[PDB]
RNA sequence: CUAUCUAGCGAAACCACAGCCAAGGGGGCUUGGCAGAAUCAGCGGGGAAACUGGCUUGUGGCAGUCAAGCGUUCAUAGCGACAUUGCUUUUUGAUUCUUCGAUGUCGGCUCUUCCUAUCAUACCGAAGCAGAAUUCGGUAAGCGUUGGAUUGUUCACCCACUAAUAGGGAGUGAGCUGGGUUACCCUACUGAU
RNA sequence: AGAACUGGCGAUGCGGGAUGAACCGAACGUAGAGUUAAGGUGCCGGAAUACACGCUCAUCAGACACCACAAAAGGUGUUAGUUCAUCUAGACAGCCGGACGGUGGCCAUGGAAGUCGGAAUCCGCUAAGGAGUGUGUAACAACUCACCGGCCGAAUGAACUA
């Protein structure tokens, strides 16, 4: 979380393991990323690192540019594609899986944002928010 | 009680203990005194400085002035009539009481009873006692003369004591920066009172000698009259 | 070396009046009266003349012994605690943050509310004992004094008090401020 | 032995003030006692002790302050004797490594006054001492 | 921070209210708490206390010594100068799937093997001396001055209990070494210089892997 | 609290003789050391 | 589909006796804890290779310096504690593919439970501890202690996260890895009359 | 470890040792009565909660066989001793006063005044007061012992053993 992330973290549902690749939604000229790891994450025996929406994460990049490839980064996720439910009675989800780069303290890296983004996510963080063209 | 005792503290320290030696020495020295000396004189003197001794023994060389314990003084003087050196010397053994303290002279007589009627210093309360003069601090900055002098000149009090000054003196300190300070103005004493003994240590943390200080003497004796000789003078 | 009989003398002054049954005793003079239990302690007493009252133990290790001067000097304490009443004084010191400190009675229960604690919130309520009473310093800054004839009652008290602001993870050479004991007098002042 | 006086160094260097020497710094070294203690506090947060003897201040002794939008150190010095600059102690030492390292202005802390009662020609002497260490210093002396 | 900072906040503070009657009372109170953890500490630490506490007994003990000690009152030459002074003790290990091609023995002992060792092959093998047990050097002291000095083995002339251990080269106690003598640099009758000394060894090799030996002088 | 495990004080016959072996032990090492 | 129950048919293996547990005795005896008729279904833990002698733990060897004391005497006939000087594979935060020829076995994943000598978590003490953070030390084992990549000699590892990613016993001599030399009887347990 | 002698066990039961290859006692036909060994007598368990001198009070004592291994010692727990020291010509505790002058002794330093620190160990008056234990301020100052002396009057203290 660090310095930055704004609030506390509602339980929402846990959809991505670790290592499963995903699309990048920025102006950097990064196309997907590939998560190495979660943060603030607890531990149970033999389960995986489990990452959701609203989360910050340790994360490689697999494709995009040669600068920013194949070095782990932080990385907010912004769409889940796994049904989660609000608390205002919905259940929701996107058509793809996705999530974006910033630095440690949760700022934005891009200049830009594609495809809509999640609403706890924008929340929580500043940034993003202040990035996102779309959310729902 | 052969454990659970107390430890007393172990030094290694220059001086040494007297014992009964130096006790029989003194005792042995003023019987030597007492043939050779001719005028005897018995002093009483309850707050003493050394310098002030020293003062008066090299002001009266061809005297000797000695000091010493109360009971071996009386020994060595004799104290019966049935063990004394010379005669009519148990009745004055009686009457020495005080811290004493003792003159060998051969000078006159009239010349030391004005000496010491001259004679006057300026020494501390030594409570039970009186000190003549009141003393009011001032609820303002705090001085190690204590309003003594004017405020531009003295120099405000350490701040090494001012604890002291709370556990002993019974007296609110209370420090804003490095120099000390009081919120009320204190009296520490009246004139026509016994001082008390925290009453005299302010007087003292002042560096007051406020008080006089002269010698009295309670009687005399002469080896050729071999005759007592009683006399209060102050 | 097991000694045979050992004892001490406690006076008994004019005013005040004593009575003993078995170990018990109540003290009673002109301030007011005491009482206390001493059946744990396997000791006699005994009057001479009405000045005077001699404790003893007999066959003595020394344990029992030491115990028997301890008990000497606490009824001359509770004796102390009658004809003059003790008083303890404190002060409440700060550098930032003052001291709001207070009385109150909850249901008869004598709290002392200590406030603004070196800018905290918290309410820190202690309770006062029997037989003790409080006066804020009239005329002195910053300035508490208590007064009893409980001894123990009231330097639990103020032990108490000066033990709730032990502050805490802090360098206690910086943070001098507290509430602290200036002295232990008596009430009186004359005698 | 030579961890303990590591002991002592750790302990010293943690009390040491913290500068950034590249930046925008005000060196402040006048004679003993000549009021700036007074001078640094009244720019600036720093309560150094105003009392007239010979070392009040032995180190070097920090105050941050800000003018026309702008952030500024002020870095006085604990004040230098004449030594006469082929041998010296640490302190006046430092002082010169202060000035010959930090790039930055030099202030002169005059005292045309009745304090500091250590004379003219003393001062003055001094001064001529400090001399040669006066070439690229951008030095201000002010009299107060 | 920045200062004499503590120093300066005691000196316009006064370091506490109430500090002096506490260091005051602690230390009326070690008295019997030195006591208390002497009694208790059950395991280790009344060993070290009880330890810690008889070095400073003792140390007080010197002090009180030198005290009273205070109260009641080498032909060298000079480039020498400026120095500092079967059936049994055979275990048959059967090798291989078919337990019956044992043929081995093997050394678990300390030796000094030489310069040049051109060590033999395999088959023929039948004793194995390991890699590691090889002492090239050992401290020698001196008798005379008492120095400690580090220096190599050349050779072993004598080992206890065989004539086989002396040229394998076990250094146990007994065993008399042909020490090198290069650094002390002594010059003998004629201006010789000096290459081979003889040495006994004091320690054995297998409780600690210094190898201390007085020079017989 | 926890209380925690004692050491017994039972007998435990095979320190007992080796307690006795060991003694004799001990024994003939005085003799074998008090000729000097 | 069996397992289960019922109508009918109907064996065998195995069997000294039979059975409740801990410590002790260099399954039964001794001392103790409990045990209430008779019994059903699951169960897989059992069923005529690990202290010589209180083992083991944190503090080198050898030669010296004091010697507390010891030697019934001797101090160097002689012992001798605690300390302390003596280098110990490169003295200036200069620095070796020392994991290189060991034919030797040891290395690893789920789950119980225990100990504490605590890695965090709780409370405390001292530390130049301004604070935040952090080092030592005390009580304390109630709770907790992660996910991956990896072998002609991984050797001890890196990667990250986490408040932390502490240590050992009794363990699979029943499943798995190497260059590799009648679990059907009763027992207790869990459920049930 | 090796020898030499001797005794036990082996072929052998019984009492006690809580139980037992090695311990302690003990000459095995069946029965009665009596007395005892070694071991024990709070209850199990037959026998005195016997008598008597002492010491011990463990925040997991000990009930041990013993010299024996951790072990030499620590310990303001406790009892008894030994050897020394002090004293109503005033012991120890304490409270009170003095605790000085040359002197701020020499370098040493920015500052060093009995105490940042190196080395010196004086005399003077002295009842006694160090070229000076410990807190100490930048130095100085102030306070405390070690040393004497005033009040009290009574035995006390160092070391060592067990």
């Amino acid at each position: 979380s660090g310095n930055g992330a704004q609030g506390t973290k509602f339980r929402i549902s846990l959809g991505l393991p670790v290592g499963a690749i995903m699309n990048c939604a920025d102006n950097s000229g990064a196309r997907n990323l590939y998560i190495i790891a979660v943060k603030g994450s607890g531990s149970r025996l033999n389960r995986l690192p489990a990452a959701s929406l609203g989360d910050m994460v340790m994360a490689t990049v697999k494709k995009g540019k040669p600068e920013l490839r194949k070095k782990v980064m932080p990385a907010i996720v912004v769409r889940q594609a796994k049904s989660w439910r609000r608390r205002d009675g919905v259940f929701l989800y996107f058509e793809d899986n996705a999530g974006v780069i910033a630095n440690p303290k949760g700022e934005m890296k891009g200049s830009a944002i594609t495809g809509p983004v999640g609403k706890e996510c924008a929340d929580l963080w500043p940034r993003v928010a202040s990035n996102s063209g779309v959310v729902v | 009680m052969p454990r659970s005792k107390r430890s007393k503290l172990v030094t290694l320290a220059q001086t040494d203990k007297k014992g009964r030696e130096n006790k029989e020495r003194i005792f042995d020295e003023v019987r030597e005194a007492l043939d050779t000396y001719r005028y005897v004189w018995v002093l009483h003197l309850d707050d003493v400085r050394t310098p002030v001794l020293q003062e008066i023994r090299t002001s009266w060389a061809g005297s000797k002035l000695i000091m010493g314990k109360r009971k071996v003084l009386q020994k060595a003087l004799g104290e019966k009539r049935e063990e004394e050196y010379k005669e009519n010397l148990y009745q004055l053994s009686k009457l020495c009481s005080g811290v004493t303290g003792l003159l060998f002279t051969d000078e006159d007589v009239n010349t030391v009873k004005e000496y010491f009627k001259s004679y006057v210093r300026s020494d501390y309360s030594r409570p039970n006692t009186k000190a003549p003069l009141t003393f009011t601090i001032p609820e303002g900055i705090v001085y190690s003369r204590g309003g003594q002098i004017p405020a531009e000149e003295d120099v405000p009090m350490i701040h090494s004591l001012e604890p002291t000054m709370r556990n002993k003196f019974e007296i609110p300190t209370k420090i804003k920066a490095g120099k000390i300070t009081i919120d009320s103005p204190y009296l520490v004493c009246t004139e026509g009172e016994k001082l008390d003994v925290r009453q005299a240590l302010i007087l003292k943390q002042f560096g007051i000698a406020a008080s006089e200080f002269k010698v009295k003497v309670s009687a005399y004796y002469d080896n050729d009259s071999s005759t007592v000789e009683s006399t209060n003078i102050n | 070396m097991k000694y045979i009989q050992t004892e001490q003398q406690i006076e008994v002054p004019e005013g005040v009046t004593v009575s003993i049954k078995s170990r018990i005793v109540k003290v009673v003079g002109p301030r007011g009266t005491l009482t206390k239990n001493l059946k744990h302690i396997d000791v006699t007493f005994t009057k001479v003349n009405n000045q005077l009252i001699k404790v003893a133990v007999h066959n003595g290790g020394r344990k029992h012994v030491a115990a028997l001067r301890t008990v000497k000097s606490l009824v001359d304490n509770m004796i102390t605690g009658v004809t003059k009443g003790y008083k303890y004084k404190m002060r409440y010191v700060y550098a930032h943050f003052p001291i709001n400190v207070n009385i109150v009675e909850k249901d008869g229960a004598k709290f002392i509310e200590v406030r603004n604690f070196l800018g905290d919130k918290k309410i820190r309520n202690v309770p006062v004992r029997d037989g003790v009473t409080i006066e804020f310093s009239t005329n002195v800054k910053d300035e508490i004094v208590l007064s009893g004839n409980s001894v123990e009652d009231v330097s639990q008290n103020a032990a108490d008090l000066q033990q709730i602001c032990r502050v805490r993870n802090k360098d206690i050479r910086k943070f001098l401020d507290g509430i602290y004991v200036s002295h232990k007098g008596f009430i009186t002042e004359d005698l | 032995d030579p961890l303990a006086y590591l002991e002592q160094v750790r302990q010293h260097i943690g009390r040491l003030p913290s500068i950034d020497p590249n930046t925008r710094t005000l060196l402040i070294c006048g004679y003993p006692n000549v009021g700036k203690s007074s001078f640094l506090r009244c720019i600036t947060k720093s309560d150094v002790d105003v009392q007239p003897y010979a070392f009040t201040t032995k180190s070097l002794y920090v105050g941050h302050f800000d003018y026309k939008y702008l952030r500024f150190q002020a870095i006085d010095t604990p004040g230098i004797l004449d030594r006469p600059t082929e041998e010296m102690n640490n302190i006046e030492m430092q002082s010169i490594y202060a000035i010959a390292h930090l790039r930055s202005c030099v202030l002169y802390f005059m005292d045309l006054s009745e304090q500091c009662g250590f004379t003219i020609e003393a001062q003055v002497k001094l001064f001529h001492s400090i001399k040669p260490l006066f070439a690229n210093k951008s030095v201000m002396v002010v009299i107060n | 921070p920045q200062n004499d900072y503590i120093e300066r906040h005691i000196k316009q503070h006064g370091k506490r209210l109430d500090h002096e009657e506490r260091k005051r009372k602690r230390e009326a109170r070690e008295s019997h708490k030195i006591s208390e953890r002497a009694q208790k500490l059950t395991g280790w630490k009344g060993k070290q206390f009880a330890k810690k506490r008889y070095a400073e007994k003792v140390s007080m003990r010197k002090k009180i010594k030198a005290h009273e000690q205070s109260k009641v009152k080498d032909a060298l030459p000079t480039y020498l100068l400026d120095r500092e002074q079967e059936e049994e003790m055979f275990k048959v290990i059967k090798t291989g799937k078919s337990r019956s091609k044992s043929w081995k023995r093997m050394i678990t002992k300390h030796t000094f093997v030489g310069e040049g060792f051109t060590r033999r092959p395999v088959k023929m093998e039948r004793i194995i001396r390991p890699s590691a047990l090889r002492q090239k050097k050992a401290n020698v002291t001196h008798p005379e001055l008492g120095v400690t000095v580090f220096l190599p083995i050349l050779a072993v002339k004598k080992n206890p209990q065989s004539p086989m251990y002396t040229q394998l080269g076990v250094l146990t106690k007994g065993t008399i070494i042909e020490v090198n003598v290069s650094e002390l640099g002594m010059v003998t009758a004629g201006g010789k210089v000096v290459w081979g000394k003889y040495a006994q060894v004091t320690n054995e090799p297998d409780r600690d892997g210094c190898v201390n030996a007085v020079l017989l002088v | 609290m926890r209380v925690r495990k004692r050491q017994s004080r039972r007998t435990s016959t095979k320190l007992k003789e080796g307690i006795k072996k060991k003694a004799s032990a001990h024994r003939k090492k005085e003799k074998k050391m008090a000729k000097k």
